[PDB]
């Protein structure tokens, strides 16, 4: 584009030389150089290169005074005319028209002297005599058509002015006073003529001279001009011109219409000064010619070159307010011609006056003319008029005025074309003014395209005639039509197009050329959003910052809205990203460049705040807050500051954690001054995009409002908080709007952080059900989703997820994913995403190497990696540890304390033994390492344990801090006596039930809550649960019934088998650890028994028996369920001898006898006196550690009968040798005499056996834990035979009892109101037809009893059987879920007595270190009393064979109870272990 | 000897936890949209009212 304009300036060069040279050739080639002058004042015009359109101008002034000093007048005309029509809006016939052309700033730098050039050529072609009157207009009113130049050429103006006076044939009169008018206001000399100058005064006063025709009428513009600069002196009177009778009379006239109605004047000419003051009130006192006389006025004025004067200007008001007051009377059309006359001449008086606010009123007159007379041709004229105002009065802000002008226009316009026709007025490149601003430009464009574009309603591309390649790029970059050839413009205005939209499918002489980096970094940044990329965010950042930013000053120019809105999208990208270190350098650089960007530093305040809270450098974040909160209020800020300010405030570390005082300002304090920002139905009907950024603050506040509730153990108010969060986000989706990329990101971080929050609400609670359904939730949306760190940050969370719930092959598939997610960021800028990746991959020595680098010297003001040192484990100091995350520190440093402890115990074999013994609590009656020092290691492990808060802990969590506080106190009291010692076990005894509780607790209360707490914009404490779990174990054992409570959990710390027994009767509490480690571990034994069952399960599927038909692959069914029926009777008895061997007397339900056990005991102490070294060589009896009466108690509960008497009581003798022994009393082995002990032991036991009274309990309630549940216990051998039911914890049980007043076993009527379901799915042939018979006969004499037979039953169907029988059976697949969802029975309060017969209808689908649920929770949630069902699947004719003797052997007299009837059912099956130990029963036993 | 059968696996009636609505694919559809940035937010007349108060050688010297 500059060999184009090198070019064209050659060809001018080459004319302007040769043209002097030979004028002959180069008069015939002179369309070559218009072409050239053309083709680069276009160019110029069209890139806004507007300092070379005055270079160019200065060649083309020089082309035309080369023509005329070689008499081609002719061309050197048209070329006057030429140069005018190219650079001026306003378009020029004839040098009139360059005469009267008025002064813009696009001809300011040569309009006089082109008008002199024209003067020239008039003189040079003998025009003066025609172009007479005009020339005298010229000159009449010189103050505006000439004297507006500073550097005007005056003594060549002045020689002009003279030579014409030397020609003329008229007017010589008024040359002559101009002439010394000129000489005397520009100091010059008067011997540019030897007649001296008083002689040239007196010489224009002839009859020849004075002589002016018709133009007498601007005598008295002249001579004002002239005597106004000359008062004083040697003054040429109007008297010397003007006789006495021709002046006199005027005034005399007056006084007794009366204007030249042809002429359009007043009838006299040169009226006085004070005469006119009698002549404009005399029109103020007054159909439609009465305007044609205010034309004759008002023109008279224009042509009597007065000054400016009050007595003019008042009735100047009063003409035009007259005016516009009788618009409406001009009916017909040579009045309305009438109209635009005055209007015309009227504007005319305001340019010459310099009026223009006055001029503006003329507009609104032409304007109101148009739309009463409803015409186009008066509104063109409006139009014109006012940009006739902008170029005169070159101001660029008043141009924005006249933009929402301009709005009226259009609106106004009789039809559409008419419409567009008003807007290319507008539109227009002349209203540039020469501003070389990018700013101006934008500004321009775009609230034409707002207030005036959008009016046009126009769907094709129209090419606006005489605007810019720059204005078109702007103004259709912010359209929504589709094809727009933007390929012809420059790559610079095709920049700016393409970044406008949302599309990108990619000259030194350009306005852009000044922004070429700017404009190329917003297209750099926008093309990576659009890719869902930040391949090249860091590098446009950093360039932005050095080569742009900080050259601010030095480029010293007032800041575009395109590089705010670059700014505002960039500080937005770069946070989505989390590139905070760069979102730090960039808002710190834009806040200290407040003198250009202070528009913008409310954003930069917003992100530099998120940016140190990402960081977690929460001592810079609370300082800006404190800052941010006093200076900016909120009452007079506009919603989108406003919005901003509160936005950056919603952190939690900004708060303290302290949900109260949060709530108090977003929900208190906030709404009172500012109550928009919480208008979510827009009530207030807010701008689409300030709506959505208001509803995406309340999402982000709730979302917050979760973390503090969770934080704070309001897991309830968490929960709905969360919900409420999800809630307005889908209500936000479904607004018919096209999302702007700013609320997109800002919405997917909180919608993800929604989902990320849910599930560790439920991940805390332990619910595993509500964690799998947001898990896949979750999981879908990141699929369809393309966004690297939304879909990297999600895939690692859960990964987390997958770890904890121990999904193995999802776990290893989502770190491949999540790994290879990585790769599409930045690692560099990313700390915080870096982290979490060196994290996954086990890389934690470069995890603290890579924070060190990024902080470098700022190391010291974040708590990133602190953060990371609790997250691996590690406790950190309590006075650098953030308020927050000190109950984490706590929790880690209990595990530490812990590990510490029992490594340095460890290491004393004395204590190494001791771990690997068996343990009980209340055990005796009250290198090498020191006694006391252990004590007391151990007192402050117990007391540390004390002193967390239990609402701090997810359930899991409590779980551990249970069976860690047991085995402290289990260890302590086995060392030594402790304080409180009974005491300390009854809170023990109900710690661990806390863990059992509140998940099934939990899942009752959040299955029952109002759907309508969820769309409106019940919490319970474990406080009031303690008190609950620990009344519930008071009041077990106050009641006095005969029962034993056997709880059977396993430890995760230790691995150890924990039992614990609750006797009502006897009132006492036992508990005891089993070191399980023929030979196999809790975890080895459950990867047995799911191995078997797993197979079990899958020979059961009609998959699998439907392809079985030929008689010898009956055989290989039956001989595989055969094998697997072994392989778990032997898995059974392998439980049965090493994890319970010697005290399986602890299941007894035998009750010694008291008077005999008396008798025992003596000869017990004696046996072991004799016996046992330290017995027999130290001290004295009154000195001997005594045994406590339970432990004396599981010899006599041995059988000497039984063939393994001897192994039993064996394990019982170091039991009780190990009870001494830490107790501090050695017994080396060696020196036992085991002869007699076996001897003596069993002889004692035997003369028991013969002797006892033969009572027992009346129950046994297994408090089975949700981890031992899969385990068949009532079939292990000594559980065989006894009446059991099982119970999920203490609380359960508690209630169970409670709501039945103590009695046992329950009994339940059966005749009337049974329900039962039969084959719902006729899958169950053979079942269906041994129980059709017995069902119905039921039913037939049975009153309001019901059954379902071959038939799918409807959900509200048995949702009436289960709340309204007094028994309820069902045979089928499972427990009936598929008819009936898991809410609905949990909505129930009481359930009829279930006997869920079928498949796996106990069983209960694991989720790792969360709690594992099934249907027979959800019947016990229900308020079922008693539920029976199967813990696999089992086949029919087995289980049917057991069904039939359930029935008979219950009185389905003195018939059995369930527990019994179930007990004495077992042995019908075939398969006695594959079928027969499947069934199992919780709850209360029932009796018919 | 004959084979003893079981019933057929049914699936149980899908959980969803109370009043939640699922985000269906046009809602996926407008979170994954890039839009431009700098797209700009989205008739009776009235009358306007009044407001209240030479040689060849001076050619060249001319341009020049």
């Amino acid at each position: 584009s500059i060999g184009i304009l090198a070019m064209h300036n050659n060809i001018i060069r080459d004319f302007t030389k040769i043209a002097s040279n030979n004028i002959d050739l180069a008069i015939e080639d002179i369309t070559t150089v218009d072409h050239s002058l053309n083709s680069i004042y276009s160019l110029l015009k069209s890139h806004h290169m507007w300092g070379h359109i005055n270079s160019t101008v200065k060649q083309h002034l020089m082309i035309i005074v080369k023509l005329i000093n070689n008499n081609a007048l002719g061309l050197a005309s048209s070329e006057i005319i030429f140069l005018f029509n190219e650079t001026n809006l306003f378009q020029a016939h004839s040098l009139k028209n360059i005469l009267l052309a008025d002064f813009s700033t696009w001809n300011d730098y040569y309009l006089s002297n082109l008008k002199i050039l024209a003067l020239q050529i008039i003189l040079k072609r003998k025009l003066v005599d025609e172009y007479l009157p005009h020339i005298l207009e010229l000159f009449s009113h010189d103050k505006r058509y000439l004297l507006k130049d500073p550097n005007l050429k005056a003594h060549a103006l002045t020689k002009i002015v003279l030579s014409f006076f030397s020609v003329t044939t008229s007017c010589k009169v008024l040359f002559g006073l101009k002439f010394l008018q000129y000489i005397k206001q520009f100091k010059l000399p008067f011997k540019k003529f030897n007649i001296t100058v008083e002689c040239f005064s007196k010489n224009l006063l002839h009859k020849n001279y004075l002589e002016m025709g018709p133009n007498k009428i601007y005598l008295n513009s002249f001579y004002l001009s002239y005597s106004m600069l000359y008062d004083g002196l040697d003054k040429i009177m109007l008297l010397d011109i003007l006789s006495y009778e021709e002046t006199t009379e005027v005034q005399r006239a007056i006084k007794s219409e009366y204007c030249n109605m042809s002429e359009n004047r007043l009838l006299w000419s040169c009226i006085s000064v004070d005469d006119l003051n009698v002549i404009l009130e005399n029109a103020t006192n007054f159909i439609s010619a009465t305007l044609k006389c205010l034309v004759c006025l008002w023109s008279t004025i224009r042509l009597e070159g007065l000054p400016k004067n009050k007595d003019i200007l008042r009735q100047f008001d009063c003409t035009v307010i007259y005016i516009n007051s009788n618009i409406k009377s001009i009916n017909d059309e040579s009045a309305a011609a009438l109209l635009s006359e005055l209007l015309g001449v009227l504007s005319e008086i305001c340019i010459d006056y310099k009026e223009p606010k006055r001029l503006s009123n003329i507009i609104s007159v032409l304007f109101n003319a148009s739309v009463l007379f409803k015409s186009h041709s008066f509104l063109l004229k409006t139009a014109n008029l006012e940009i006739s105002n902008v170029l005169i009065s070159n101001d660029s802000k008043t141009s924005h005025r006249t933009i929402l002008k301009f709005e009226k226009f259009i609106s106004s316009a009789q039809s559409a074309q008419k419409k567009i026709e008003i807007f290319s007025c507008l539109f227009n490149v002349y209203c540039m003014l020469r501003n070389d601003t990018l700013s101006f430009v934008f500004d321009f464009c775009q609230n034409a395209f707002i207030h005036c574009f959008t009016r046009l309603k126009i769907t094709k591309f129209i090419e606006f005639s005489n605007s810019s390649e720059i204005m078109l790029s702007v103004l259709y970059g912010n359209s929504s039509i589709e094809n727009i050839p933007s390929e012809n413009w420059s790559q610079l205005s095709r920049m700016i197009f393409c970044s406008l939209r949302g599309i990108f499918d990619l000259d030194k002489l350009h306005l852009l050329n000044k922004y070429e980096l700017l404009i190329r970094i917003v297209y750099l940044l926008n093309l990576d959003m659009s890719k869902h990329l930040t391949t090249n965010l860091s590098k446009i950042t950093k360039l932005y910052i050095n080569k742009w930013l900080q050259k601010s000053d030095e480029k010293a120019e007032r800041i575009s809205s395109f590089e705010m809105d670059f700014v505002k999208m960039l500080l937005c990208y770069l946070n989505f990203n989390n590139f905070d270190k760069l979102s730090i350098e960039l808002s710190l650089c834009i806040k200290s460049k407040e003198k250009y960007y202070s528009s913008i530093v409310p954003y930069a305040d917003n992100y530099l705040l998120e940016a140190y809270l990402s960081l977690y450098m929460i001592d810079d974040a609370l300082m800006m807050k404190n800052q941010l909160q006093k200076t900016m209020n909120l009452s007079t800020a506009k919603i989108e500051q406003a919005l901003l300010h509160a936005s950056s405030l919603i952190n939690v570390h900004l708060w303290d954690s302290d949900l109260t005082a949060f709530q108090i300002y977003f929900g208190k304090t906030l709404p009172a001054m500012k109550p928009e920002l919480f208008d979510i139905n827009n009530d207030h009907n807010l701008p689409m995009s300030l709506y959505i950024k208001v509803i995406l603050l309340n999402i982000k506040i709730f979302n917050e409002s979760a973390k503090l509730n969770i934080k704070a153990g309001n897991v309830i108010s968490a929960v709905i908080d969360c919900r409420k969060a999800q809630n307005l986000a889908l209500s936000l989706l479904k607004k018919k709007n096209k999302l702007s990329q700013g609320s997109r990101l800002a919405l997917l971080k909180s919608l993800s952080f929604s989902f990320f929050q849910l599930i560790k609400i439920h991940i805390r609670i332990g619910s595993a059900r509500d964690c799998e359904f947001y898990s896949k939730e979750l999981s879908r949306i990141i699929s369809d989703l393309e966004e690297p760190i939304i879909v990297y940050r999600c895939l690692h969370f859960l990964h987390r997820y997958y770890m904890i719930t121990e999904q193995t092959c999802l776990q290893n598939i989502t770190l491949g994913k999540a790994n290879k997610a990585f790769d599409y960021l930045d690692a560099e800028a990313d700390i915080t995403s870096l982290t979490m990746f060196l994290y996954d991959n086990k890389e934690f020595v470069k995890l603290e190497q890579s924070l060190v680098l990024y902080f470098g010297d700022q190391l010291e003001k974040t708590f990133l990696p602190n953060l990371w040192k609790l997250h691996l484990g590690k406790d950190i100091d309590d006075s650098i540890c953030l308020s927050e995350y000190m109950p984490k520190n706590v929790i880690n440093r209990v595990h530490n304390m812990w590990q510490k402890v029992m490594s340095q115990l460890e290491e004393d074999p004395f204590f190494k033994g001791m771990f690997e013994s068996t343990l009980g609590i209340p055990s005796s009656l009250p290198q090498k390492f020191d006694r006391i020092a252990a004590i007391s290691k151990l007192k402050q492990m117990k007391e540390l344990l004390e002193s967390l808060k239990l609402d701090t802990l997810d359930n899991h969590e409590l779980s551990k801090i249970s069976s860690l506080s047991s085995l402290t106190l289990t260890i302590l009291s086995n060392i030594t006596s402790i304080h409180n010692a009974e005491s300390s076990l009854i809170t023990n005894f109900s710690l661990t039930d806390l863990p059992r509780h509140m998940p099934l607790l939990f899942d009752k209360v959040l299955n029952n809550i109002d759907n309508k707490n969820y769309r409106e914009f019940n919490n319970i404490s474990t406080i009031t649960e303690s008190i609950r779990v620990s009344a519930a174990q008071k009041d077990l054992m106050e009641s006095n019934l005969n029962i034993n409570v056997i709880t059977i959990d396993f430890c995760p710390i230790t691995g150890n088998l924990l039992l614990s027994k609750l006797e009502p009767r006897r009132k006492r509490r036992t508990h005891l650890r089993l070191p399980l480690i023929v030979h196999l571990s809790f975890p080895e034994a459950t990867k047995k028994l799911l191995s078997i069952i797993n197979e079990s399960n899958q020979t059961t599927s009609v998959e699998v028996t439907n392809k079985i038909k030929t008689r010898e692959e009956r055989k290989s069914w039956w001989t595989t369920r055969y094998d697997l029926d072994k392989r778990m009777q032997q898995l059974l008895n392998n439980i049965e001898n090493s994890w319970f061997n010697g005290v399986q007397g602890f299941f007894s339900p035998e009750v010694v006898d008291n008077s005999l056990f008396e008798k025992f005991k003596d000869k017990f102490y004696e046996i072991l006196h004799q016996n046992l070294p330290s017995r027999k060589l130290y001290g004295n009896p009154a000195m001997f550690i005594k045994v406590e009466d339970w432990v004396i108690e599981l010899f006599l509960k041995l059988n000497p009968q039984e063939i393994d008497f001897l192994s039993k009581m064996e394990d019982l003798i170091y039991f009780v040798l190990d009870i001494l022994l830490f107790h501090g009393e050695e017994n080396a082995y060696d020196e036992i005499d085991f002869s007699m002990l076996h001897v003596q032991l069993e002889e004692q036991i035997k003369k028991y056996r013969a002797t006892m009274t033969t009572n027992s309990i009346f129950h046994t309630f297994l408090v089975v834990s949700s981890s031992c549940h899969l385990f068949p216990w009532e079939c292990l051998s000594f559980l065989k035979d006894l009446s059991i039911t099982r119970v999920p914890s203490y609380v359960c049980l508690n209630k169970l009892l409670s709501r039945f007043h103590y009695q046992l076993p329950l009994q339940v009527t059966i005749e009337d109101n049974i329900s039962m379901i039969l084959n719902p799915n006729g899958d169950l042939s053979r079942t269906e037809s041994k129980f059709k018979g017995m069902f119905q006969k039921i039913i037939d004499a049975k009153p309001s009893s019901q059954l379902v037979m071959n038939e799918k039953p409807e959900e509200e169907t048995l949702l009436k059987m289960l709340q309204n029988s007094n028994l309820f059976v069902y045979i089928g697949h499972g427990g009936g879920e598929q008819y009936v969802r898991s809410k609905e029975i949990k909505k129930c309060t009481k359930i009829a007595p279930s006997f869920l017969l079928g498949c796996s209808s106990a069983a209960m689908k694991y989720y790792g270190k969360l709690e594992p649920t099934g249907t027979i929770y959800t019947y016990l949630l229900g308020g079922c009393p008693m539920v029976l069902g199967n813990l696999w699947d089992v086949t029919d004719k087995d289980i049917d064979k057991f069904s039939e003797e359930l029935f008979e052997k219950m009185g389905f007299g003195n018939s059995l109870s369930v527990s019994y009837a179930v007990s004495k059912s077992r042995g019908v099956c075939h398969l006695r272990y594959l079928n027969g130990a499947a069934p199992v029963i919780y709850g209360l036993p029932i009796k018919f | 000897m004959d084979i003893e059968i079981a019933p057929q696996r049914q699936e149980p009636l899908p959980y969803v936890p109370e009043g939640y609505s699922p985000f269906q694919q046009d809602d996926i559809e407008k979170l994954k949209t890039f839009n431009s940035p700098y797209k700009l937010d989205l008739d009776k007349v009235d009358l306007l009212p009044l407001e209240q108060i030479l040689d060849p050688e001076e050619l060249e010297d001319l341009v020049t």
